[PDB]
Parts: structure tokens; C-alpha cells; sequence
């Protein structure tokens, strides 16, 4: 659920980064639509995608395994559906960590006006 | 999709969804376990439950058609997820309107450090 893949993100960028995601770009948070905008963005658009592949389950409810062993997220023993989403929210976790350094203030809270382009396509 | 759903509340409760729904509670933030909170945090639990009826499309990146008119939100898509979606929406964004007389600020932020009650069930 959210409240895990907010400790995956907060684990593995540090206290309080989950905020960072509540509104970014056209994808991250309170957006879905038009055309990912950087790096962090697409991070959110390719872990929408994936939660619309998962079947038989609903990834804001569904209560997944999963631990951190040194440093690295790692999906338990999970059956199902609950693999997937787990997965779904270590590899967003991970994006969003690799492309830190890219992250662009001035891309929160945007307007849907920003994202009006031909929605892109998972 | 979530800008969109994000107009219903502003139309419905006066708020910024991203500066205060999208951290709220249990269940209408970064939630999704635990009990909800409040009447507020109901809605968003009630919202869940409906988006997980949804399968062929995912409620997050859904670009539905709506409109305002006679107080109520209309649901005007032929694409059956699309308008699946948009009724969600629109319930849920009725439900946070009768709500806010008990909005409570001090939910803000609040999923980060709570939250690790018996979960809601749909």
C-alpha cells in the first residue's frame, strides 16, 4: 500500500522525502495525465503503468511483504498479486532514488494546465 | 484522473486537494492500512474500495469527461472505465464536501508515524 512505498522512499532517500512526491510533474502524486516531464516524473508514469497491470488485487489497500536488508529493498515472500505490487513500488523507490539529483522544485505542484500534451501511452 | 478528481474537491470543499486531502489520514493520503480517522478519511476508505472494483484502467491516469451542473458532478464518458472511474470521483468528492465542518488540520502529515490499527476492509 502507499504507507509502504512511502518507507521504501523514505528509507532509501531519508526522512520526510515522501512529501517531495504528494504533487511533482504530470505523473508524481495528483497528476496522470500529458506527457512525463523529467526523469522522476517518468519514475511515476512507468509505476502507474505497473499498477495498472496488477490483477486481483488493489495497490492502495493491498499489504505487501517486503524488508530492507543493508540498504536495499528487498520484496518478500509475497504470493500473487502482492509480488507485483511490491515490485512495482521497489523499482519506483529505486528510480526515484537514482534520479535524486535531478529532482526540480520548480516542478511541484503543477497545474494541469502544464500537462496537456497528448497523454503518453504505458 | 487525479488533477481532475483534484477540481471535484476543490469544487466540493473549497481546499487544494495537494496541500491538504493528499496528506490526510489514513486513507486519503499515503495510506491505506490502519483506521480511518475521521468522516473524511471514510471517503477516501470508500474511494478505495470503489477503485478497486476498477480493473481495466487505472483510476490514477483515467482522463474522464465531467461536468458541474444542478449542484451535482456529471459523469458524461462513453468509455465505461473512463466513466467508472469519474463516479468514484464524484462520490468521493461529495462525501469530502459534507465532510469538511470536521476537517481537521492535525491530520495533516499524519500516515508517516500512525496508522497501525486493524485496517479498514472493504
Amino acid at each position: 500500500n502507499l504507507f509502504q512505498f512511502a518507507k521504501m522512499i523514505n528509507g532509501k532517500l531519508g526522512a520526510f522525502s515522501v512529501w517531495n512526491y504528494i504533487s511533482y510533474g504530470c505523473y508524481c502524486g495528483w497528476g496522470g495525465q500529458g506527457t512525463p516531464k523529467d526523469a522522476t516524473d517518468r519514475c511515476c508514469f512507468v509505476h502507474d503503468c505497473c499498477y495498472g497491470r496488477v490483477r486481483g488485487c488493489n495497490p492502495k489497500l493491498a499489504i505487501y511483504s517486503y524488508s530492507f536488508k543493508k540498504g536495499n529493498i528487498v520484496c518478500g515472500k509475497n504470493n500473487g498479486c502482492l509480488r507485483d505490487i511490491c515490485e512495482c513500488d521497489r523499482v519506483a523507490a529505486n528510480c526515484f532514488h537514482q534520479n535524486k539529483n535531478t529532482y526540480n522544485k520548480n516542478y511541484k505542484f503543477l497545474s494541469s494546465s502544464r500537462c496537456r500534451q497528448t497523454s503518453e501511452q504505458c | 484522473n487525479l488533477f481532475q478528481f483534484g477540481d471535484m474537491i476543490l469544487q466540493k470543499t473549497g481546499k487544494e486537494a495537494v496541500h491538504s486531502y493528499a496528506i490526510y489520514g489514513c486513507y486519503c493520503g499515503w495510506g491505506g492500512q490502519a483506521r480511518a480517522q475521521d468522516a473524511t478519511d471514510r471517503c477516501c476508505f470508500a474511494q478505495d474500495c470503489c477503485y478497486g472494483r476498477v480493473n481495466d484502467c487505472n483510476p490514477k491516469t483515467a482522463t474522464y469527461t465531467y461536468s458541474f451542473e444542478n449542484g451535482d458532478i456529471v459523469c458524461g464518458d462513453n468509455d465505461l472505465c473512463l466513466r467508472a472511474v469519474c463516479e468514484c470521483d464524484r462520490a468521493a468528492a461529495i462525501c469530502l464536501g459534507e465532510n469538511v465542518n470536521t476537517y481537521d488540520k492535525n491530520y495533516e502529515y499524519y500516515s508517516i508515524s500512525h496508522c497501525t490499527e486493524e485496517s479498514e476492509q472493504c
